[PDB]
């Protein structure tokens, strides 16, 4: 199977500082099947960013991101309170697995 | 000419003169259409909500205050365009973003 | 207001059968592509599987962990999607949710495809269990 | 299960056709006749209708 | 090289044209004369055709 992993596996962050995101995949994945969502705890998870760069609908322009090979990341430009949440990303090799959840805390 | 000593037999239903009326008032109906505007760009999704304003029951509903996107004089622009319809000019589909089509696309 | 309605969970063990299912509401299920995510408590993401629509023809791609016992199949024509379920394991117990993509194009000619307003739409089912 | 002699000659192609709605287009499967259509612009699986 | 009596005259215009396949675009340009063409919605750049 395919194997995401995340770093840090918990920000420390106040509200309007850059709480960037990082992850990695074991498997080369093109960028084009990357996805990144964001879980509030208890909800269904919510895509921020697919294809390693477009916004999904509804999603603040204060997302953005980026990736190639194994190396994804994604960019809060000012962290706000709704982004206190578990950010799960995704990779769509033929086994759309997730990393196991990267906690935005203060 | 009152023609005084003449008798006929007539028979209406059998009477070709209806045909020939029947034709040419189509077609000139027809005719008349040929210069007027083709309203294509129309048949798009529409977005369809209630009428603001004072409805009697007879009329519950009857109407429907729908939106769209127009095309316009330029290829490369757009227009909102919202409009006043029968509730029997137009057909509960789509169900997309949006409620509502026009009867005959 | 995509939403898919999703029910039919409940206290079930191992040794026995469970089928969840979703429903669509607003938006059509026949022209979408819907899959299976499930997450146990203290756990990550993990996805179960997918199965596409009966137009390019109800193909279906599984994780390893969950082949055999977990199967995925569509209805359409009611616009339900199942998950079925079968001698599973003590490993299996997780909230179990359904999800689609919608991808909708507005063109603004019906002669040049040049310009258009392209929206994407991350739709998740409520969840619901399948225990242990 | 093709023969030999049909080898290259039917072709099974993908188009985006429009449908009763201006803003709307459709996803359509069908087989054409390798003499219908041309590939175009050095591009492997790309093809036009031969008359367009 | 322009004399003066020309000064005005012609315009060097670019658009995007369309092409023989409905998915395909251009980038076309060509020379006008300014009595064909007409300035829009303030923009010293932004022309379009007197007919349409
Ligand atoms: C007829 O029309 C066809 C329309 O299909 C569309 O094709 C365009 C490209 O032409 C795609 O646009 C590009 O998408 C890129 C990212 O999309 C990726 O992720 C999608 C996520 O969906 C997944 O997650 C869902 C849950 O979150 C899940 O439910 C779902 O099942 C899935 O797992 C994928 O769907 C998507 O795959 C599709 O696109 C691929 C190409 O990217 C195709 O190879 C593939 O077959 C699929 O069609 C993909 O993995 C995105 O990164 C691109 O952005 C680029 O352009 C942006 C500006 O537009 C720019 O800002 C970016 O930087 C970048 O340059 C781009 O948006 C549409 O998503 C895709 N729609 C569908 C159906 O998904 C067309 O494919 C076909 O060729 C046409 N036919 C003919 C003959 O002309
Ligand atoms: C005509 O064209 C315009 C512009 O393309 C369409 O505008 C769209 O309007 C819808 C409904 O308000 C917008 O949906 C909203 O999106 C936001 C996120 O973007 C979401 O948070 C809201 O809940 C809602 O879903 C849509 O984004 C908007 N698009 C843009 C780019 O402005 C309009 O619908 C079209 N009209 C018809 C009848 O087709
Ligand atoms: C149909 O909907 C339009 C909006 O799409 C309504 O128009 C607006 O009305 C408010 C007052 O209530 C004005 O302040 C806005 O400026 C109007 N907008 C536009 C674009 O004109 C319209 O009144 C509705 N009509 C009916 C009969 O319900
Ligand atoms: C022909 O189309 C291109 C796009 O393919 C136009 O270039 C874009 O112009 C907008 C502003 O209207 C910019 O925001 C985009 O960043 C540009 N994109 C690219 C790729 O350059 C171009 O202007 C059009 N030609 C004419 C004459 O209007
Ligand atoms: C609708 O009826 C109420 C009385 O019930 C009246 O006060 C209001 O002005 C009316 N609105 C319109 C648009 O006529
Ligand atoms: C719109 O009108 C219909 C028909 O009269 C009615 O059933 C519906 O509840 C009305 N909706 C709103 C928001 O007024
Ligand atoms: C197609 O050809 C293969 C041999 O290459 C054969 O085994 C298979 O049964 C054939 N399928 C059909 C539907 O005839
Ligand atoms: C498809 O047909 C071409 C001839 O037009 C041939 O060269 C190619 O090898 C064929 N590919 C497959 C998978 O049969
Ligand atoms: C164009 O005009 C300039 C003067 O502005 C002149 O020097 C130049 O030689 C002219 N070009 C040609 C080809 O004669
Ligand atoms: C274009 O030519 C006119 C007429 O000579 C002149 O007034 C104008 O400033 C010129 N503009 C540019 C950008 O050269």
């Amino acid at each position: 199977e395919i194997v995401l992993t995340q770093s840090p596996g918990t920000l420390s962050l106040s509200p309007g500082e850059r709480a960037t995101l990082s992850c990695r995949a074991s498997q080369i994945i093109s960028s084009i099947y990357f996805a990144w969502y964001q879980q509030k705890p208890g909800q269904a998870p919510r895509l921020l960013i697919y294809g390693a760069s477009s916004r999904a609908t509804g999603i603040p322009d204060r997302f953005s991101g980026s990736g190639s090979g194994t190396d994804f990341t994604l960019t809060i430009s000012r962290l706000e309170p709704e982004d206190f949440a578990v950010y799960y990303c995704q990779q769509y090799g033929s086994s759309f697995t997730f990393g196991p959840g990267t906690k935005v805390d203060i | 000419i009152h023609l005084e000593n003449v008798t006929e037999e007539f028979n209406m239903w059998k009477n070709n003169m209806v045909e020939q009326m029947h034709e040419d008032i189509i077609s000139l109906w027809d005719q008349s259409l040929k210069p007027c505007v083709k309203l294509t760009p129309l048949c798009v999704t529409l977005q369809c909500t209630n009428v603001t304003n004072n409805i009697t029951d007879d009329m519950r509903g009857e109407l429907k205050n729908c939106s769209f996107n127009a095309t316009t004089e330029l290829r490369n622009k757009r227009q909102k365009v919202y409009s006043l319809f029968y509730r029997l000019d137009i057909v509960p589909m789509v169900d997309l973003w949006t409620n509502y089509r026009l009867i005959n696309c | 207001e995509v939403q898919l309605v999703e029910s039919g969970g409940g206290l079930v063990k191992p040794g026995g059968s469970l089928r969840l299912s979703c429903t669509a509401s607003g938006f059509t299920f026949s022209n979408a592509w819907m899959s299976w995510v499930r997450q146990a408590p203290g756990k990550g993401l993990e996805w179960v599987g997918r199965i596409k629509s009966k137009t390019e023809g109800g193909t279906t791609d599984y994780a390893t962990p969950v082949k055999g016992r977990f199967t995925i199949s569509r209805d359409d024509s009611k616009d339900t999607l199942f998950l079925q379920m079968n001698s599973l394991k003590t490993e299996d117990t997780a909230v179990y949710y359904c999800n689609t993509g919608v991808e909708t194009y507005d063109f603004w000619s019906g002669y040049d495809d040049h310009y258009y307003d392209y929206y994407f739409r991350d739709v998740w089912g409520k969840g619901t269990t399948v225990t242990v």
